[PDB]
């Protein structure tokens, strides 16, 4: 055989192995699960990999709460000495939160991670501060933010919404301008043109929450009308809403026509209730981000924060973690009253 | 079954072919050609000799720049890691320039190395078509195709110069990588509102679609008739055979109508030209004349009734 | 080593070295560029940025 | 701010695009013209009734041909003239097929047994007024490659087993440098061409496969007015008479079946 | 009426099935067993497809929308009004797409042609099966084919390939896409060669296969040939549809994600993972 | 068993091996170079970013 | 070194040298409009 | 070992061996003006890194 051939058809050979190799090592299989949401043929429906979903119900299952205790008589406030936001709570209660709070945040470290274990009182531990601000941040949530927390179900949030039985929790973010390039003339590190993992791993932009998450930047980028002069958006700008919008698709495990129908992105006379929820949870983002976690970046440790060394933040995966509800919805909140009320 | 004509195993040597002589005062032509069995057994078999005249060694020169300046910049942005140029190279770019330069030149960070590798790689492919266009002349023939390669070029300097320069900003413009332009594809139609009611665009697809159609039936037509001599199209053309008028008459019988084997070559010549000439005008078009296609859509009758299956939603930014 | 050269074609190193050299070069110089350091126009201080996120200047 | 309006409702992008249907609607009426160069004015069940269709026919143009064989204007005048094929109707109606006459219908000049009355005369190369096509025996300076088959001493046999003849020789085009006909001693001493297209040399056995006809068919098939050149109008005669063969080498393959 | 050349060439035979019941040509159109089947299924499609208009909202051409059923249906044959009347449609375009096809392979029989063509057909009779039975029936449903409308079956793609949120980053529509532009290319230059070589400047001989491989030899190096370009231009379109058609079958039966996150395995391996 | 140069030809044996060597080589040297544990420049891999973010508009 | 045009075409020569120098002239002119201190139309900022 | 230029063409091994040396080099001086510590040009410290613990 003609060696010339003989290198065609043994290069032939390996890309089909190699082929094979990708095809088989990444691809899924039926069956999948298909819940419609749009109208007939318009292709506005979820896709769900079964064997994918039920790893996911299984990491999201609510761990059972200790039963409440009645309200009467001595309450922390009076109690004990350095109680700030827990007041109003009763003693009985108040030790039963402290345990929740411990399952939630940090079971393996038990009540030390936060606490002087002779002194209860003291507040030498950073996390102890960080979590007095933290209850006050779930406090703020579930009594200001229901329009997102509560829009269809009094779900509401606790400490293992976004922990999950972690101190850090799983999904969290930082100021990140891109990886470093060369300095001088050469074209600059623009947050672009890298694998982003927060859009996908596609070449958007890497840092969607930074204009959006945390400042207001202003997210359309879509002509109202028809005709030109009324838009002055570039194809820059859309950019860095295509890549926030492809952050909201992994936070929620869901695809675009969960909140928007493609034929027309701006419209909300074609949109689903859901558009209106994501929109409160942006303001609610950007209030925590903005209002609680900033704010405690001299308390945090210098290994708890971003190479530009700001805090850690939140955003949408922080609560959902890949669900289009947090643990699917099921609340935990209803049974701990002081987690919903400011003090 | 029948031999499928699908590649060549029997094949003979001959004297290389060195080509018609050139006119007085050309170059002489560069390379010895090799008769090469591999490329034999589905085309032919003989690589070289080629023409460099002028036209091709400066299309070379000033395209071979525009490279190494996308090149260095796509180098020095994985901070020279040649295992992060691998493991990136196909979400690396350089970058168009930045909105606030407008037209002016943007400093060399900021989108400055980009408009120079712009101009270098354009006067390239001007180059390329003067290249295209003499060659043509030299051996007696029509430039057809430097005039089919001018769509080509139409649709890419409406990319990347003639829109730019109508939308006021170099920003506008693709950039050079391999998936960020394929997210500039995507933005542009986010930005624009839903490119597939653009009627050039539609056009174009049509086109597309069309010259896959014809190339099948086209190549189709002639593997089936090559036990004819069909491939021999020429001597078809001035002088029809039994392979022409069986293809006639295939398609006659099979919808109706028929081309000859000179017209053929001329709806495929249409439908591949059509498809960057009606491109290139429906790029001119968005953001100029149209700032949302599928509004303009809406106002010219041609959205289709939908039904929304949703409760109504108030958009949230008006009560706040 | 003269009797390399009965070997190798004077026209074809010639011109492999010219194209390699000039890129070579120009790769080296593209590179200092690429430095804060050794940038010999603007110098050690390196210009601020526009926004990239911007939207057409109108 | 209403940026390309004409009227309330007629706005630029929609005069760009009816001013492309005009174009295109122009542009479809010109390759239908083209289309009609070849083949028209339509024939009839009429002696002296002509059709030319809507677009009509285009004016004539005219392909200035090499080496002094004449120039072609198309559409024709006069049109060619059609060989004389013999065939008897099925049916007296219009749109009726009709069936090839004769013990032999590859030489009826019915249905694929039909072909062009091209020029009498050899395809010249551009460079000289040789002949494109000749026997590797007068172009000497092609070979065999090599790593491929040799098809020259195998067996010519047709789809029934039958062994017609041997291959003697390859006709090569002078062109392109490729083979485009076998030459076949038969048994009966006739020395005929066989197209490459219709050939699959199974360099196993020694044996060139004909599917489109028997051994004995093999045998009627034209032969060349001189050994070392062949007419484009004898290229013509050989593809139709091997390729009728799917048609009419055996009841079998004209009838449907199933 | 007949091209001058024509009657010779009205042979009897060449069918699969009936035999001289439907051998014979109604104008310039020969009819055949599978005439009569595909004129039967375009009509009654066609005639389908006015009835469900008509059921519409909507009698504009460009907003006509006939859907598939709900989802819920799954691979039920659902009421008329309510998808059924599409998935008759579906079935009469599957059997006139089929019909034409085997049409084709009695009318180059008839010819004594090679089948080429309609092999090459096939190709985009199995894209069209892919999209409206072969994905469906993998998702389970008949919901998952695109409806039949002019402008409404481009929401369906719209929203189907933002199913995904990035639609380009799908392998297989990598490649489609590659071949589908490089088609359209060889098909500009091929048309291109052929018409400069028969169409020189006025005045001037008309050129062969010297100055078409001459041409291309000078620009580019190498010429295909004669019979390499149309080998090509069969292989790229059908390869086209091929890649298509992949493209679209690992679209929610093979892969549920974004396929930028595909991409991963490549960014992942050991010679550079992070 | 230096009958197997009887049956294979010296130089494309040569020629393969030499590249197959090469190929492998670069491959375990650079696995080896994206481990933390492995890398013999800097160590482990601390992904430094740009020193500051590109300003808002 | 007078037999350098022995072996290289002039014609050739002039050709690659006379098309390089115009572009390396384009890329440095180019270079320095795009630099903050050696821009000469609008100065620097 | 001397019978290898019979063997091997010198000028197709010595063209083949430039051009890896070359690649080689290149590829070994740009990975080390991609690390911290032996980018000899601008020198350590270019980009911002977290604090670890
Ligand atoms: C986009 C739009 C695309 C639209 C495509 C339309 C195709 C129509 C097919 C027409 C068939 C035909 O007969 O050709 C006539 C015509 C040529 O006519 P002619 O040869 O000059 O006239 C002959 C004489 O009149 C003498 O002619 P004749 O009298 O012999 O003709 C008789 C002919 C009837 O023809 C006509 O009378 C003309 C009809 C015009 C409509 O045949 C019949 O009688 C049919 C009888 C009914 C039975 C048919 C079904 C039987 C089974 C067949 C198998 C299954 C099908 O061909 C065309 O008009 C083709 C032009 C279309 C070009 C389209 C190019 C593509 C553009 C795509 C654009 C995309 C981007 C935008
Ligand atoms: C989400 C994305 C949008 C979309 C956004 C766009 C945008 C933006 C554009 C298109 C365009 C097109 N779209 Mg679209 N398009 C969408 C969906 C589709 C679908 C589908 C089934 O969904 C299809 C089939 C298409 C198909 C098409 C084509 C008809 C058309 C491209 C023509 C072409 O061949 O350009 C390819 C050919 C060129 C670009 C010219 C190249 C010629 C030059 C000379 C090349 C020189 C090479 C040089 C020498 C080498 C340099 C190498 C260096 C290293 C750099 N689109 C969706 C709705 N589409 C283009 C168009 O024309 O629209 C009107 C276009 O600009
Ligand atoms: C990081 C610390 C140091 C440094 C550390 C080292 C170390 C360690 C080494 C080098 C070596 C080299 N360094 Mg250093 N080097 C540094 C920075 C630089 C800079 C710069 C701009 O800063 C430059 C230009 C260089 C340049 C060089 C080269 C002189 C040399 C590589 C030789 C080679 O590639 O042969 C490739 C080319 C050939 C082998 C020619 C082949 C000849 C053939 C066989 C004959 C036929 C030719 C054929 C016909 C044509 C094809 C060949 C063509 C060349 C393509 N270094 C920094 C400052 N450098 C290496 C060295 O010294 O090697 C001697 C070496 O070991
Ligand atoms: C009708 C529209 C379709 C079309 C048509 C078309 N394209 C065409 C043509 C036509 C008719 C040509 O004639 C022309 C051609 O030449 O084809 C063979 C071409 C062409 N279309 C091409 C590409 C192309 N076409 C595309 C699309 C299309 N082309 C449409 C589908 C696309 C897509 C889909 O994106 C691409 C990528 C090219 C293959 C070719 C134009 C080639 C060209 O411009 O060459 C010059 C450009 C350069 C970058 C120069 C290269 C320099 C070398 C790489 C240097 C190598 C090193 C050097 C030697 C070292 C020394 C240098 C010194 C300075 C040191
Ligand atoms: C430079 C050259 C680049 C081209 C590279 C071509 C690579 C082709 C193979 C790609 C492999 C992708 C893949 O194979 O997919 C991965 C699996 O890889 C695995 O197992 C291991 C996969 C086995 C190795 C594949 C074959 C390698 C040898 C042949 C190479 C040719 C996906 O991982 P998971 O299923 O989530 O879990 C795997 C578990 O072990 C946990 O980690
Ligand atoms: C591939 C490059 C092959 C090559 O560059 O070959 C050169 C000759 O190119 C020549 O004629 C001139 C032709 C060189 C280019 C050949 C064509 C390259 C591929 C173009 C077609 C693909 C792209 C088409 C669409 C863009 C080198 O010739 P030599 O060194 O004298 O001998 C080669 C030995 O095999 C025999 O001596
Ligand atoms: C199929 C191939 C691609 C077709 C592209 C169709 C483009 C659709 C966009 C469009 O519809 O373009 C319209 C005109 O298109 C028209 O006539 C088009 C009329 C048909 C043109 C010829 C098509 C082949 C026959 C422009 O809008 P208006 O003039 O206000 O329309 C008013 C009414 O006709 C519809 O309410
Ligand atoms: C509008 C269409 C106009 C078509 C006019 C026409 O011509 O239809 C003819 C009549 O068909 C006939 O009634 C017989 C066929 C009846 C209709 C065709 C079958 C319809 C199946 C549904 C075709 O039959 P032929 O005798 O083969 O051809 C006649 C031509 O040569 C006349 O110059
Ligand atoms: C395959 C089995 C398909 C069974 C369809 C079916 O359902 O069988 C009956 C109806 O079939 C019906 O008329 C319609 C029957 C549809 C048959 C579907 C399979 C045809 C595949 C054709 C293409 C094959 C290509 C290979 C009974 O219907 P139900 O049980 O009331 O439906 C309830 C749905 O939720 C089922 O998903
Ligand atoms: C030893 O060298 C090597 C290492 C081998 C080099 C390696 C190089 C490599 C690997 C390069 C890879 C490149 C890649 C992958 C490129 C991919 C590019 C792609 C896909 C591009 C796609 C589309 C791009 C388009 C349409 C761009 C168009 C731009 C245009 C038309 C610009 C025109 C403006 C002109 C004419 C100007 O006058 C303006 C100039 C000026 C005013 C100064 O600036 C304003
Ligand atoms: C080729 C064979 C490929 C078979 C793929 C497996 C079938 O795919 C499977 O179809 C069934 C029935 O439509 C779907 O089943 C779903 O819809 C049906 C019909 O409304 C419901 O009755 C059912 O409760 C629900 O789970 C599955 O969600 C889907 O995963
Ligand atoms: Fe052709």
């Amino acid at each position: 055989m003609n060696t010339g051939v003989q290198a065609a058809l043994a290069a032939a050979a390996v890309a089909a192995v190699a082929v094979a190799g990708v095809v088989f090592g990444t691809f899924e299989r039926p069956p999948i699960e298909t819940v419609q949401r749009g109208a007939r043929g318009l292709a506005m429906s979820e896709l769900y990999n079964p064997r994918f979903l039920a790893e996911t119900r299984a990491e999201n299952v609510v761990p059972a709460s200790l039963p409440r205790l009645p309200d009467v008589g001595l309450k922390a406030g009076e109690v004990y000495h350095n109680v700030q936001v827990l007041k109003d709570v009763s003693v009985g209660n108040f030790t039963r939160l402290m345990a929740s709070m411990t399952t939630w945040v940090a079971p393996q470290q038990g009540c030390g991670y936060c606490h002087n274990t002779n002194n209860m009182a003291s507040d030498a531990k950073y996390t102890k501060v960080v979590a007095r601000r933290m209850i006050q941040m779930v406090q703020h949530i579930n009594q200001d933010w229901k329009v997102h927390v509560m829009a269809n179900a009094p779900t509401g949030v606790v400490c293992y919404t976004c922990h999950r039985g972690n101190p850090v929790p799983k999904n969290i973010w930082f100021n990140n301008p891109g990886p470093l390039q060369a300095g001088g003339y050469a074209e600059a590190e623009i947050g672009k043109n890298h694998p982003a993992p927060f859009a996908n791993n596609s070449s958007l932009p890497l840092d969607p929450f930074t204009p959006f998450l945390e400042h207001a930047e202003n997210i359309r980028v879509q002509a109202t009308q028809a005709l030109p002069g009324t838009d002055n958006s570039s194809i820059k700008q859309t950019y860095w809403t295509y890549a926030l919008m492809a952050s909201f698709t992994q936070a929620l495990g869901v695809n675009c026509t969960y909140c928007h129908d493609s034929r027309l992105w701006e419209s909300w006379d074609m949109a689903p209730p859901q558009r209106v929820t994501a929109w409160y949870g942006i303001r609610m983002v950007r209030d925590l981000n903005n209002n609680f976690l900033d704010p405690l970046k001299t308390t945090f440790p210098d290994y708890r924060r971003g190479p530009l060394g700001d805090s850690p933040k939140v955003w949408c995966a922080t609560c959902h973690n890949g669900v289009y509800k947090p643990l699917f919805g099921k609340s935990m909140v209803t049974t701990f009253p002081e987690l919903t009320k400011v003090s | 079954p029948e031999f499928q004509n699908v590649f060549t195993r029997v094949q003979v040597k001959g004297p290389v072919h060195m080509g018609v002589p050139l006119p007085r005062g050309s170059w002489a032509r560069t390379g010895k050609p090799f008769h090469l069995y591999l490329l034999g057994l589905i085309g032919d078999a003989q690589i070289g000799p080629i023409y460099l005249g002028f036209s091709g060694v400066a299309s070379i020169i000033f395209g071979f720049i525009a490279i190494e300046i996308i090149g260095f910049n796509m180098l020095a942005s994985v901070d020279w890691s040649v295992p992060e140029f691998f493991r990136q190279f196909f979400w690396l770019a350089l970058e168009p320039p930045a909105p606030k330069y407008g037209l002016g030149l943007a400093p060399l960070a900021e989108g400055g190395w980009w408009g120079m590798a712009g101009f270098f790689l354009t006067a390239s492919i001007l180059l390329w078509w003067v290249r295209m266009y003499r060659r043509a002349r030299a051996l007696g023939l029509g430039t057809h195709t430097a005039w089919a390669f001018a769509s080509a070029i139409f649709l890419y300097l409406s990319l990347g110069f003639i829109r730019p320069i109508l939308m006021g900003c170099w920003c506008e413009a693709p950039p050079f990588g391999i998936f960020p332009h394929l997210d500039w594809t995507a933005a542009f139609s986010l930005r624009y509102g839903n490119l597939f009611y653009n009627p050039f665009h539609m056009l174009s697809i049509a086109f597309l679609y069309g010259s896959a159609v014809l190339f099948a039936m086209h190549g189709g037509t002639v593997l089936a008739t090559t036990r004819f001599g069909g491939e021999r199209e020429v001597e078809q053309i001035t002088d029809r055979g039994t392979a022409g008028e069986r293809a006639m008459l295939f398609w006659r019988w099979t919808m109706g109508f028929n081309a000859t084997f000179e017209s053929i070559h001329r709806w495929g010549w249409w439908f591949a030209v059509l498809v960057t000439l009606t491109g290139g005008i429906g790029i001119l078009l968005t953001g100029t004349v149209v700032d949302n296609w599928f509004l303009w859509g809406v106002k010219h009758g041609i959205a289709a009734p939908w039904p929304n299956v949703f409760p109504h939603v108030v958009d949230p930014a008006l009560l706040a | 080593m003269w009797r390399m050269w009965l070997l190798f074609d004077p026209r074809r190193i010639l011109v492999a070295l010219g194209v390699f050299l000039f890129v070579l070069a120009l790769l080296i110089h593209f590179i200092l560029l690429s430095t804060d350091r050794f940038n010999w126009l603007d110098g050690p201080h390196r210009g601020a940025v526009a926004a990239q996120m911007a939207p057409l200047p109108a | 701010m209403e940026i390309g309006a004409i009227t309330q409702q007629i706005d630029a992008a929609q005069l760009v695009l009816y001013t492309f249907w005009l174009f295109f609607a122009g542009l479809i009426i010109y390759l239908r013209m083209e289309d009609k160069r070849e083949g028209y004015p339509l024939v009839t069940e009429i002696p002296g009734k002509f059709l030319e269709g809507f677009p009509p026919m285009p004016a004539p143009k005219t392909f200035i041909l090499t080496h002094n064989q004449g120039t072609v204007t198309v559409p024709r005048a006069v049109p060619r003239a059609e060989i004389e094929y013999k065939a008897e109707p099925c049916a007296a109606w219009p749109g009726a097929p009709h069936e090839p006459v004769g013990p032999n219908k590859m030489l009826s000049g019915a249905g694929p047994s039909g072909y062009a009355l091209r020029f009498d005369t050899p395809e010249p190369t551009f460079d000289t007024g040789v002949p494109r096509m000749a026997p590797m025996r007068v172009a000497t300076d092609h070979v065999f490659d090599e790593d491929g088959p040799n098809p020259i001493g195998y067996d010519l046999v047709g789809f029934d087993g039958i062994v017609a003849g041997k291959i003697t020789d390859a006709w090569v085009d002078r062109e392109e440098s490729l083979v485009r006909y076998l030459e076949a001693k038969l048994t009966n001493d006739k020395s005929i061409l066989v197209p490459m297209p219709l050939s699959r040399v199974k360099d196993s056995t020694g044996q060139v496969l004909l599917a489109s006809l028997k051994g004995e068919q093999v045998l009627e098939a034209p032969t060349l007015a001189n050994p070392d050149q062949v007419t484009l109008r004898e290229e013509d005669r050989i593809a139709a008479y091997f390729a009728s063969g799917h048609l009419y080498a055996t009841q079998a393959r004209q009838e449907s079946i199933l | 009426a007949m091209l001058s050349f024509e009657p010779k060439y009205r042979t009897r035979g060449g069918t699969l099935i009936g035999g001289d019941l439907f051998d014979f040509w109604v104008g310039p159109l020969w009819v055949g067993f599978f005439g009569v089947t595909a004129a039967f299924f375009a009509i009654l499609g066609t005639l389908l497809i006015v009835w469900a208009a008509a059921l519409g909202p909507t009698w504009n051409i460009w907003r006509i929308n006939i859907a598939p059923p709900d989802i819920s249906y799954g691979l039920a044959f659902a009421p008329l009004r309510e998808g059924g009347l599409w998935q008759l449609i579906t079935v009469c375009a599957c059997g006139a797409f089929v019909s034409w096809a085997l049409r084709q392979v009695e009318i180059a029989r008839k010819l004594g042609m090679g089948l080429h063509i309609p092999f090459a057909f096939s190709f985009a009779i199995l894209a069209y099966f892919t999209l409206v039975v072969f994905r469906p029936l993998l998702m389970g449903a008949w919901g998952y084919g695109f409806p039949y409308g002019i402008l409404s079956h481009l929401d369906w793609v719209s929203n189907t390939g933002y199913q995904y949120l990035h639609f380009h980053y799908n392998p297989a529509h990598m490649i489609a896409i590659s071949f589908f532009f490089t088609n359209a290319l060889a098909l500009a230059l091929h048309g291109s060669l052929i018409l400069s070589a028969a169409n020189p400047p006025k005045g001037e001989v008309v050129k062969g296969a010297e100055q078409e491989n001459g041409y291309f030899r000078d620009v580019i190096g190498y010429s295909i040939g004669t019979l390499g370009i149309h080998r090509l231009g069969v292989f790229l379109a059908v390869s086209a549809a091929f890649w298509s058609a992949v493209c679209i079958i690992i679209s929610g039966p093979f892969w549920t994600r974004g396929w930028p996150e595909w991409w991963s395995w490549w960014l992942n391996l050991p010679m550079w993972s992070h």
